[PDB]
């Protein structure tokens, strides 16, 4: 008979061992721009909410010195 | 009515503890690329009754105290702590509204660490008072910094009130206005609790937790209890500070559920990063915050003294 040792036709295809640790662009400075940019508006906004809830608050002292007679 | 009140508190944060733990057991598992729990009950649901009434039953192991005040103090005291830690967390209504409020919650978690010193104390065994005094080291020096920050990110609040701070959130989460100071907070509430990087550890290592793990059994699943209790509260403390919903009243329970899925996720956050990263060494803990977190709070601080006068939006205290 033949024999029925195992390697078959030769090479198994290839193989890649070589290390691979790739693929992050997002990251100049630029992270700092977008970062600091979400500053720059949190910032915005949240100066508009604290000058309305002033004037919500004088509107309140209102109600009470009108009350305080 | 108002014992009601407590009741439906203080029960809930225990059985979030017990259900807590099953879930670290299984996000910990798959993170980790393996099932959870299947075996006790369907899906893991019975877990905790079985660590529950199991590791309170195992007998009370070891040694002559040498102080009978102290070693049944400090559990008394860490519980007690940690359950009335509960109480000025806003929710829709905080059920005890106070108007200081957040340092408060600062003050007795600053009284939180009697129980290590007094715990890590009445070993008897001088090397668990060492690891003890250690861990007390590094808590506190979490609580400086970790004061300042409150003390910042409120600034643009107005008032200590708690409650106000969701009138903040309606336009816009706080994480936008201070997404820095907000991260530096985070990492100092993974700081007290010590978990991962920041905990200590078996093998060898200061065994703090070698002794104060091992020592007092039930009164271990109470240390244990306290901990992933105030665990849960500083994430909640974190989901109202930097984040939080829009309160749509006549319907609170919307805001209740917005709240407690983003809290939730925030722990799930905790129990993975503890399964994430390694460990620092003691030193380069401990210098670590004094080198670089305390001087740039410092200046973020300053920065936010300056800057609501600059803008010339600053808080309207009620
Ligand atoms: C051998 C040891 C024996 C003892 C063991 C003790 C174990 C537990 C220890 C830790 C617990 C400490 C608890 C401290 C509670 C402090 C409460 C507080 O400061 O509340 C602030 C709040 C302010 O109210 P405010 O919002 O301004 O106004 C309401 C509307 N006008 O205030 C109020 O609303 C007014 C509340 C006044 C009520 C009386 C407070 C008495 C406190 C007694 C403390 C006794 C224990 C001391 C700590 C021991 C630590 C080891």
């Amino acid at each position: 008979k033949v024999k029925q040792d195992m390697p078959p036709v030769g090479g198994y295809g290839p193989i890649d061992y070589k290390r691979n640790l790739p693929r992050r662009g997002l990251s100049g400075y630029s992270m700092f721009a977008v970062g600091i940019g979400a500053l720059l508006f949190g910032y915005w906004s949240m100066m508009r909410w604290n000058r309305e809830r002033r004037r919500l608050q004088i509107e309140d002292f209102e109600a009470r010195i009108a009350l305080m007679p | 009515m108002f014992m009601i009140n407590v009741l439906t508190l203080i029960i809930p944060i225990l059985l979030a503890v017990a259900f807590l733990t099953l879930v670290e057991r299984k996000v910990l598992g798959y993170m980790q690329f393996r099932k959870g729990p299947n075996v006790v009950g369907p899906y893991g649901l019975l877990q905790p009754i079985a660590d529950a009434i199991k590791l309170f039953i195992k007998e009370p192991l070891r040694p002559a105290t040498s102080s009978i005040s102290m070693f049944i103090l400090a559990p008394i005291l860490a519980l007690t702590l940690a359950l009335t830690m509960w109480i000025p967390l806003p929710m829709p209504y905080p059920l005890i509204n106070m108007n200081l409020g957040v340092l408060f919650m600062l003050a007795m978690s600053s009284l939180a660490v009697y129980s290590i010193l007094w715990s890590g104390w009445a070993s008897n065994s001088k090397y668990a008072l060492i690891g003890a005094l250690r861990a007390v080291a590094q808590t506190i020096s979490y609580e400086v910094t970790l004061a300042i920050i409150l003390l910042s990110v409120l600034l643009m609040n107005g008032s200590f009130t708690l409650s106000t701070l969701i009138i903040t959130q309606e336009q816009v989460w706080l994480i936008f206005p201070a997404w820095p100071l907000a991260m530096m907070w985070f990492i100092s509430t993974l700081a007290e609790t010590n978990r991962a990087p920041f905990d200590l550890t078996e093998g060898e290592s200061e065994l703090v937790s070698g002794f104060n793990v091992e020592y007092a059994a039930g009164p271990f699943a109470l240390f244990f209890m306290a901990e992933y209790a105030n665990i849960i509260m500083m994430n909640i403390f974190t989901t109202t500070l930097f984040l939080g919903a829009f309160h749509n009243p006549y319907m609170p329970e919307l805001y209740t559920i917005n709240f407690t899925i983003k809290s939730l996720l925030l722990s799930i956050t905790f129990l993975w990063i503890r399964a994430s990263y390694p460990r620092f060494r003691y030193d380069q803990l401990m210098h670590l915050l004094w080198k670089n977190f305390l001087p740039l709070t410092l200046a973020l601080c300053m920065w936010h003294v300056s800057l609501p006068i600059l803008l010339s939006s600053i808080p309207p205290q009620t």
